[PDB]
């Protein structure tokens, strides 16, 4: 009972519509890589924090219960 | 505003299917240029 | 009269009343394929250890010199003889032929001339019958796979001694030396193989669970529901419309096929060319051009590598590379 | 010399685009065959000409 | 007045472009998290902290070599929620302990029971038997037995499959030079279901379109079919004659024939996933006991079986000690197995 | 008028799906012929194209098979632009080539899109001479007999390049690699069509084991006057009765036959780039497989040798020889897994070999530089790699950007043949099954096994 | 070199679809 | 590399070998504006 895609996407309302979010959300997602809060919101290594300077160690977590506390000491060993 | 047909599906079809080509192309563009190079 | 004799003949070999078709192709199908198979039982069973690498260490594949039907197998012809043709009569005794592996290369040579006229048999009935022609065309995608393994990859690799091994576990060592060899697990041909066999088993099951879905009550609650098709009804023993109507919604109306012949179409189609490509994935890394390379494709600021899945394999494919053949080799590099 | 090479080639370069569009739009349209056909031949030619100048050119830069 | 439940149900079943019904409330949201999770994990998220891994396209990584990767072997089974005792409500250290795996594989789980049930509900409402659900049952024996059981019988979710592309290449390398599968007569069994439903598949497709019957005038014939019509559109009395002349046996009956279709890559899948069970255990087919008696007292004795037990040699070898880095695995060069010049 | 369906260019009129749609051409002479013309066209364009793009990115101190070149390496084979041992002298004849194919696909493509759309659409009304019906036996083999006149004739420019406008690179050539002149081709048959009866198996090769320019010259003097003949044959002639019932007769039939005709070519492409290094000289195409094997060990021979080994008597861990042993008929050649390539030969190493195979007093006393550098070149750069183009083997870390153009020439042909061998399969059996009138399908009124006895 | 090379692959990929274009605005014979 | 005479058109020679791919692309839209009848 529902418009068929084919009428929606040949419309002119729905890009109007889509003309502007599309590229917004695009937009959107690319800064949230360039502004760098990617890494801070998921905890992903930017490239010069895999290792500190000397140690060429993984930080791999060894301890279930206290593994959150783990990665915290692991992390302020970088800078 | 609604009527369906006014912009030609074939063009609608052409249009996207060059975005798909550009994107896809960065991206392979990527595998040879910063992270993930090799280099 | 020689032509009347002759036209005899050609009307039995040809004959639509054989209750196997013969032909022309089986003219040499046959002989082939029984000198492959009573070459090959006798070999399985009763053949004595054979230097599949030309290293002068015989391989025991045989059934009687202690395997069973898991680990034997007829062991390639020697590395010695690299791709030289090996009949029995080149060689100085039959003990000679055995422990170079003679009767490896007869069976495949006579079971690939078996198999490529097994299809163009296929060709041949449906001409016969009056159908279409392209069953030969499905079966082509077998046909190319067991021609990648048999024939293409030991002539790019410069011997038979590196084709396929005829027997399970020697099916598997053929596997495991390859994805050393040539990552084939990281090529897309392989990939494109893979979700030609998973999407094959796939869509038999849904095809066959949505026919059997539909099926029109034609029989009582005791005998089994296949006996309410009788072979060769003019009618369709289920509903259609109802299969169409159930997958519809399953995902959505217009995901699903209505057309019957589209629907074939496409069963046939999707396991064939991922086959075809599995099979050009053997005969293209026959020639090494390899999967996909991304060991130590991630660095970081410094300059060390960040492993990836791919870094894993690789340490797995070392593994198998430094295992593989440990007497065969003297200097560095596995060129071949 | 080197610019007017550089010229002719660069007509050659801009000729060919224009042929490669209107041709087969002339080729295909209905009306205006008779003017697009004098046209097609003035291209051909001015792009067999500008072939040969680029390679006589070619002698004098290379 | 109806009542609620009625109004609800009504409203649920309503022949719509994506239908929902009952099991939708399950299905949709679990099915969606899983998808997510998997691409917002292959997009943005590590493996850093539990396999010393990058995964992710913002890493560098490709699509062949993104992953949602399993929790560190320190988390043991942990369900690993977000509010866990682990990760205590913290989302970024939560996916950093790979959380986003355990979410991944039970929202794929409740989600896999949300989709069979949608083939039971969309059968009994159009009025079809549920074939297509039974036959669903495979996938879902396979998911279990490989995501949950078998890591559930091992130390930790660390020796789950990792999702991701190349992470399952080295499941499948693992499996071999561990647990020697290939040597397992469930996953034989399980090969000839695979590769005989493609078989089946590619062949029943073929006969059908070589068997037509001539319905039109079209060199393309595609359009010589109707729905509705009461006929056959092929000949299976033709496709009898020619394969019982081409191969010796043929079907006769339709019905056997699509049953069939579904019985070989539902049967095959099924036993696949119970060699898997015994794996969970490290209950293999490692070896065949008369070979190793053999081959240890008659060093001339070699077979395909234990040239394929030396490869294994080789992967455990090479690859343990990056590939299970909490056992801190130092293995000296002078250790390591390995042939002549390689 | 203004009807989507009012052209002869849809499913209505001409009974094939858009998926099909060139099939709708099959008794259009005209439009098909544009087909065929702009087809060349794309031909020579890629070859143009391809040309100037490989010259522009190339390095002339490098190895062309350093630089992923297919093209470059084709006109080097024929002597232009290179000069001793391989070395590139001027570039100007691989611009030459580049720029004529380009500027000649101009002139194909302007024909072709002229007859496809603007020309006429059959041309039987307008010439006797150039429409055709394909049923008609002797207008298709005058047809035939054109264009092998044309093929003949285009294996005389090979001679004539050969013979008299400058010759050929000669991987073989006296005292190295170098152009030369070909003065005393190879005209006597029995070494010509002996290569056609040699057996393709190992150590024979068949017509892949040619190995100097006067064979390959004398044996394109024999195709060329055999074209040229049969050509004029074939616009005197019409088929015998024997070959009227023999085959089929129809623009799929001939369709068919030239697939099988072409996938065998490209079989036989693939295993001549693979293998032959006289018509693909190792120096522009990089070793082969048999050859970067025999390479390694002959390097290691060399560095071990030095440091004091005596490499005839040095048993390896097998038994056999490390370095050197005996081939099953007793020619002395390389240890280690290359004794399976011991049919290998090229210049660098035959100066090593005498009647009985590998010569020890050779090895020990007259190895030179160059083949040590030839060798180590040829061990470094085995058609070995990634299809990312890594190079080695497939453990190697990411470093060198190599895939040899054997492999690339060997693979694409080797795809490309198959898929023909399967267009033959399909067109063969289609042109078949519509010459007898079942295209379709089974006709239900008659249907042929319902007028058979049972099987049983 | 890269901004030169990206804007002739424009020019170059946009002319196929501007003759399909152009003709059917004609009414041509597509 | 080119002669240096022809060193300004590198870019174009860099993208000109894919043209023949667009030709195949081409015929795609061509069968998309006649609905693929
Ligand atoms: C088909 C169905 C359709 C689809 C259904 C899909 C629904 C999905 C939802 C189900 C999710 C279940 C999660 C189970 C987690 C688990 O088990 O988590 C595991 C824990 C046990 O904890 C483990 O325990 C181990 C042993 O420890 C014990 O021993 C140690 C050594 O001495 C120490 O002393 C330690 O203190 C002591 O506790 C280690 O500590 C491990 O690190 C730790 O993870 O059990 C437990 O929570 C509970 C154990 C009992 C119940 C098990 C029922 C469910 C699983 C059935 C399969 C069993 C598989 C056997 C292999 C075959
Ligand atoms: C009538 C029409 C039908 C015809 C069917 C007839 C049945 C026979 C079919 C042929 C099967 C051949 C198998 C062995 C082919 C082979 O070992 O081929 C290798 C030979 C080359 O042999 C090599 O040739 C070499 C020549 O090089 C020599 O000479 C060189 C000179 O420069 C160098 O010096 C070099 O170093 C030196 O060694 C050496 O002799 C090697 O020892 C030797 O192995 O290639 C060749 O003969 C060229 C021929 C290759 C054909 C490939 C067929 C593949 C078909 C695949 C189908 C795919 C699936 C389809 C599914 C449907
Ligand atoms: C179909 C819906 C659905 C289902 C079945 C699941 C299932 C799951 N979720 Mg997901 N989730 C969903 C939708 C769903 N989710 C949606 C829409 C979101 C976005 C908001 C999420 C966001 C999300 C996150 C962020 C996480 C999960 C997690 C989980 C897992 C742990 C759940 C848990 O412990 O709940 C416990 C709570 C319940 C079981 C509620 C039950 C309520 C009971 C029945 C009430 C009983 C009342 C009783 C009769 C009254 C008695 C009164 C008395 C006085 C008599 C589990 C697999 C966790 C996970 O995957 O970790 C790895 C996790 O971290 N989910
Ligand atoms: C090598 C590739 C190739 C070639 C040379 C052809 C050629 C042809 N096709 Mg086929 N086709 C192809 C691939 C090809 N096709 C593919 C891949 C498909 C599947 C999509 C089809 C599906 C198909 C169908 C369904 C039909 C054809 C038809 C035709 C013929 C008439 C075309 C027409 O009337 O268009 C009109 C289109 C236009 C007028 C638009 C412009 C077209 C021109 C040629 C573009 C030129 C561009 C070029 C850059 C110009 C350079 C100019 C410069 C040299 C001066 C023509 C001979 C038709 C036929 O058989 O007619 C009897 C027909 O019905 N083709
Ligand atoms: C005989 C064909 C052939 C061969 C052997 C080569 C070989 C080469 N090319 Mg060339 N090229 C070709 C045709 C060929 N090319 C064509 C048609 C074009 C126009 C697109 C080009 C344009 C071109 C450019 C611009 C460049 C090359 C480059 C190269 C080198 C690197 C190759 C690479 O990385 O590929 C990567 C591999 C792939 C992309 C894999 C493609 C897989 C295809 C899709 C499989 C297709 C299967 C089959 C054909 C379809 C079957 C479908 C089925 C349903 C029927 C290598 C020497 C590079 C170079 O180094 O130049 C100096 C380079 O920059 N080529
Ligand atoms: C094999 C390809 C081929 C074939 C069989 C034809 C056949 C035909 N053409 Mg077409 N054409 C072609 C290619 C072809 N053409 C090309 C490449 C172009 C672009 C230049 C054209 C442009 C074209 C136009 C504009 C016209 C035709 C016309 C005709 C018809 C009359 C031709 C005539 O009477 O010439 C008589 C013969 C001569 C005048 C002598 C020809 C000698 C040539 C030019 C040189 C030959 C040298 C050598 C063999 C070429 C090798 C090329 C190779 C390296 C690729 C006839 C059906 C006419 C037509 O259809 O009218 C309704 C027409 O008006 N053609
Ligand atoms: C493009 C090349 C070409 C094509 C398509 C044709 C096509 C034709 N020729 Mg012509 N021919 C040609 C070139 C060509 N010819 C040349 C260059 C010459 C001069 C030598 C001739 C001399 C010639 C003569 C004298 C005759 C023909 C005849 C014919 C017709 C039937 C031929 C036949 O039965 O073949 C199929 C071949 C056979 C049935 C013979 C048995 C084939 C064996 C079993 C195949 C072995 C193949 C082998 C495996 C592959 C290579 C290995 C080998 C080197 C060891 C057919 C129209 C006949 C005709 O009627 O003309 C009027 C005829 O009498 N041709
Ligand atoms: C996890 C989580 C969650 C969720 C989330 C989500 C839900 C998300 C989603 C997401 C998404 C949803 C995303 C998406 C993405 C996508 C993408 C990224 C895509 C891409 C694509 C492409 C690239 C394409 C490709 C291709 C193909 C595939 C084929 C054809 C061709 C082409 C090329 C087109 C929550 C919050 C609850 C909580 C926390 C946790
Ligand atoms: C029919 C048809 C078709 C097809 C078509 C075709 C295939 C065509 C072709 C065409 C062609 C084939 C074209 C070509 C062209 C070319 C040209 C136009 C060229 C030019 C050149 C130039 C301009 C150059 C320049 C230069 C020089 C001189 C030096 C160096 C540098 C440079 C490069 C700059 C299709 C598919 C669409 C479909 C429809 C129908
Ligand atoms: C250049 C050169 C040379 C020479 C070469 C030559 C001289 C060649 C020739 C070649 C030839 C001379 C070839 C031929 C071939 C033939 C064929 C390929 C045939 C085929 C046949 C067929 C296909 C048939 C079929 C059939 C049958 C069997 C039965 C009945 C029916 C029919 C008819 C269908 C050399 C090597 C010295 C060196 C390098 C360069
Ligand atoms: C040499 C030369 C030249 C030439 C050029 C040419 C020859 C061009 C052509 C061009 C072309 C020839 C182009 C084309 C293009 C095409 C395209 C761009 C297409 C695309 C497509 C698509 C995107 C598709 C889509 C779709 C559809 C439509 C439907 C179905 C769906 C799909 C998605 C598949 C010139 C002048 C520059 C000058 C310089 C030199
Ligand atoms: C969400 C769990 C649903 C379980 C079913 C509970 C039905 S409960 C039921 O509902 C009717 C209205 O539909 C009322 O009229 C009735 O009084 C009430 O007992
Ligand atoms: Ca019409
Ligand atoms: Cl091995
Ligand atoms: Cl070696
Ligand atoms: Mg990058």
């Amino acid at each position: 009972g529902e418009r068929p895609f084919s009428d929606i996407i040949t419309s002119v309302r729905y890009w109007v519509i889509h003309s502007i979010t599309i590229p917004a959300l695009f937009i959107a997602g690319w800064l949230f890589v360039s502004t760098g809060l990617a890494y801070d919101v998921f905890g992903t290594p930017r490239p010069d924090s895999y290792y500190a300077q000397e140690q060429r160690s993984i930080p791999l977590v060894t301890d279930r219960f206290e593994a959150k506390q783990q990665v915290e000491t692991f992390l302020e060993q970088l800078k | 505003m609604s009527e369906g047909g006014r912009i030609p599906l074939w063009i609608v079809a052409t249009v996207a299917g060059m975005g798909v080509i550009v994107i896809v192309g960065l991206f392979f563009y990527g595998a040879y240029a910063g992270l993930g190079s090799s280099l | 009269q020689t032509a009347n004799l002759w036209e005899r003949f050609c009307d039995w070999i040809t004959s639509t009343e054989n209750r196997l078709y013969i032909g022309w192709f089986g003219v040499i199908m046959i002989p082939t394929l029984l000198a492959a198979t009573i070459c090959f039982v006798i070999a399985f069973i009763a053949a004595p250890p054979v230097d599949i690498d030309g290293i002068r260490e015989p391989v025991s594949g045989s059934l009687l010199y202690g395997n069973n039907i898991i680990t034997a197998a007829v062991v390639p012809s020697s590395n010695a003889i690299g791709l030289h043709l090996y009949p029995i009569w080149d060689a100085a005794s039959l003990d000679e032929w055995l422990y170079n592996g003679g009767p490896y290369q007869l069976i495949i040579f006579h079971f690939l001339i078996g198999i490529f006229c097994y299809m163009g048999r296929e060709w041949e009935l449906s001409y016969r019958l009056g159908m279409r022609p392209w069953i030969p065309v499905a079966f082509s995608a077998p046909v190319a796979a067991a021609t990648a393994v048999l024939l293409i990859y030991p002539i790019g690799q410069g011997s038979f001694s590196d084709g396929l091994m005829l027997g399970i576990s020697g099916t598997f060592n053929f596997m495991i030396v390859f994805q050393a060899e040539h990552n084939i697990l990281m090529h897309p041909f392989h990939m494109l193989g893979v979700a030609g066999v998973f999407g094959g088993a796939l869509f038999a099951a849904m095809h066959g669970s949505l026919v059997t879905s539909s099926l029109i009550r034609e029989t009582t609650e005791t005998e089994s529901t296949n006996y309410g098709y009788k072979f060769g009804q003019e009618e369709e023993t289920y509903n259609i419309v109802a299969a169409h109507g159930y997958f519809g919604r399953l995902i959505f109306q217009y995901a699903s096929f209505n057309n019957s012949r589209s629907l074939h179409f496409f069963l046939a189609a999707w396991p064939v060319v991922g086959i075809w490509f599995a099979a050009l994935g053997i005969s293209t890394m026959a020639f090494n051009l390899n999967g996909f390379n991304f060991n130590h494709s991630v660095v970081d600021a410094q300059g060390n590598v960040i492993n990836t899945w791919a870094d894993i394999i690789n340490r797995a494919n070392i593994g198998i590379e430094v295992m593989h053949e440990r007497n065969a080799h003297n200097f560095p590099l596995d060129l071949a | 010399m080197t610019i007017l090479f550089q010229l002719a080639l660069a007509a050659l370069v801009i000729l060919s685009f224009v042929m490669v569009i209107g041709v087969p739009v002339a080729y295909a349209s209905p009306q205006d065959w008779d003017r697009s056909k004098q046209l097609i031949f003035l291209g051909s030619g001015l792009w067999i000409a500008l072939v040969l100048v680029v390679g006589v050119l070619n002698f004098f830069v290379v | 007045e109806r009542g609620w439940f009625d109004i609800l149900d009504d409203w649920l079943k309503r022949d719509r472009f994506v239908f929902v019904g009952w099991s939708g409330i399950l299905l949709f949201p679990c099915a969606y998290l899983a998808l997510g999770g998997w691409l917002t994990g292959t997009t943005f998220v590590t493996s850093w902290y539990t396999h010393g891994l990058a995964s992710s396209y913002l890493e560098g990584c490709n699509f062949l070599t993104v992953a949602v990767s399993t929790p560190a072997n320190s988390m043991g089974h942990s369900l690993l929620l977000l509010w866990g005792p682990e990760a205590q409500g913290d989302f970024t250290r939560w996916c950093q302990l790979g959380g986003l795996w355990t979410f991944i594989a039970l929202h794929g789980a409740f989600g896999l029971i949300g989709f069979m049930l949608r083939q039971f509900e969309i059968a009994r409402l159009v009025g079809v038997r549920p074939y297509n659900a039974i036959a669903f049952s495979a996938p879902i024996a396979v998911f279990v037995s490989v995501f949950l059981i078998y890591p559930l019988g091992q130390s930790s979710w660390f020796f789950a499959p990792s999702f991701g592309v190349a992470a399952i290449f080295r499941f499948l390398l693992f499996f071999q030079g561990f647990h020697n599968w290939t040597l397992n007569p469930f996953h034989m069994m399980g090969v000839a279901g695979v590769l005989g439903g493609a078989l089946l598949c590619a062949i029943h497709g073929a006969t059908v379109e070589n068997t037509l019957f001539q319905d039109g005038e079209g060199a393309s014939t595609f359009r010589a079919f109707n729905p509705t019509q009461a006929e056959e559109t092929y000949s299976m009395v033709t496709a009898n004659r020619f394969w019982s002349q081409i191969f010796g046996i043929a079907f006769s009956n339709k019905r056997w024939l699509h049953f069939f279709m579904l019985f070989v890559p539902v049967t095959g899948l099924w036993m696949s996933a119970i060699g898997v069970v015994g794996l969970a255990l490290n209950l293999r087919s490692y070896d065949f006991i008369s070979q190793e008696i053999r081959a240890a007292e008659d060093p001339e004795f070699e077979t395909f079986y234990t040239k394929n037990l030396l490869l294994n040699e080789g992967i455990r070898a090479w690859m343990a000690p990056q590939d299970q880095p909490h056992e801190n695995f130092v293995f000296p060069e002078e250790v390591l197995p390995r042939g002549n010049a390689l | 008028s203004n009807s989507i369906f009012a052209t002869n260019r849809d499913q209505e009129s001409s009974g094939f799906a858009w998926w099909a749609g060139n099939a709708r051409l099959i008794n259009l002479s005209g439009k098909l012929l544009g087909a065929h013309v702009a087809h060349a066209g794309l031909i020579v364009f890629w070859a143009g194209a391809m040309t100037l793009f490989e010259l522009a990115h190339f390095i002339p101190e490098k190895p062309m098979y350093e630089q992923g070149l297919i093209l470059i390496p084709h006109i080097a084979t024929l002597g232009w632009g290179v000069g001793p041992g391989g070395e590139v002298v001027d570039t100007f004849p691989f611009f030459v080539v580049g720029v004529v194919h380009l500027i000649s696909s101009a002139v194909l493509g302007f024909g072709g899109v002229y007859h496809a759309i603007r020309g006429p659409e059959t041309l039987e009304e307008y010439s006797s001479f150039f429409g055709y019906d394909w049923k008609d036996k002797n207008k298709m083999t005058t047809i035939l007999g054109f264009h092998l006149i044309v093929l003949g004739i285009g294996a005389l420019l090979l001679v004539a390049k050969a013979m008299f406008f400058g010759g050929l690179y000669d991987t073989w050539a006296p005292g190295g690699g170098d152009v030369r002149v070909i003065t005393n081709p190879t005209l006597d048959p029995r070494v010509i069509f002996g290569y056609l009866l040699k057996s393709p198996f190992g150590g024979e090769g068949w017509i892949v084991s040619v190995n100097n320019l006067e064979d390959v010259v004398g044996g394109h003097i024999w195709i060329g006057l055999i074209c040229i003949a049969g050509g004029i044959w074939h616009i005197l002639t019409t088929p015998f009765g024997w070959a009227r019932r023999a085959f089929i007769w129809s623009g799929e039939a001939y369709l068919s036959y030239s697939l099988g005709a072409l996938s065998m070519m490209g079989f036989i492409a693939t295993c001549f780039v693979w293998f032959n290094n006289t018509v693909y000289p190792s120096e522009f195409y990089g070793p082969t497989g048999p050859e970067a094997s025999q390479a390694q060990a002959m390097t290691f021979l060399i560095r071990d040798q030095k440091l004091g080994a005596n490499v005839g008597s040095a048993q390896g861990p097998t038994g056999l020889g490390k370095y050197l042993m005996r081939s099953p008929t007793g020619e002395i050649i390389f240890g280690g897994e290359t004794m399976r390539f011991w049919d290998f030969r090229g210049p660098w190493l035959e100066p090593l070999r005498g009647p009985n195979g590998l010569d020890l007093n050779k090895i020990k006393n007259d190895i030179q530089p160059w083949q040590e550098r030839r060798a180590a070149e040829y061990m470094t750069h085995a058609p070995l790699g990634s299809l990312n183009s890594v190079g080695g083997v497939a453990t190697e870390i990411n470093s060198v950007n190599f895939v040899s153009p054997r492999s690339w020439l060997a693979t694409s042909h080797f795809v490309l043949a198959f898929f023909f061998l399967v267009g033959h399969l399909w067109h063969a059996g289609r042109a078949r099954a519509a010459a007898a009138g079942f295209e379709k399908g089974i006709d239900r009124e008659s249907e042929p096994v319902l007028s058979m006895p049972s099987l049983d | 070199e890269v901004i030169a090379q990206l804007t002739m692959i424009a020019m170059i990929g946009i002319a196929g679809p501007m003759i399909i274009f152009l003709l059917a605005v004609r009414r041509g014979n597509l | 590399k080119l002669p240096e005479a022809y060193a300004i058109f590198d870019p174009l020679v860099d993208v000109l070998p894919v043209i023949p791919v667009l030709f195949l692309a081409l015929a795609f839209v061509w069968q998309a504006a006649v609905g693929f009848r």
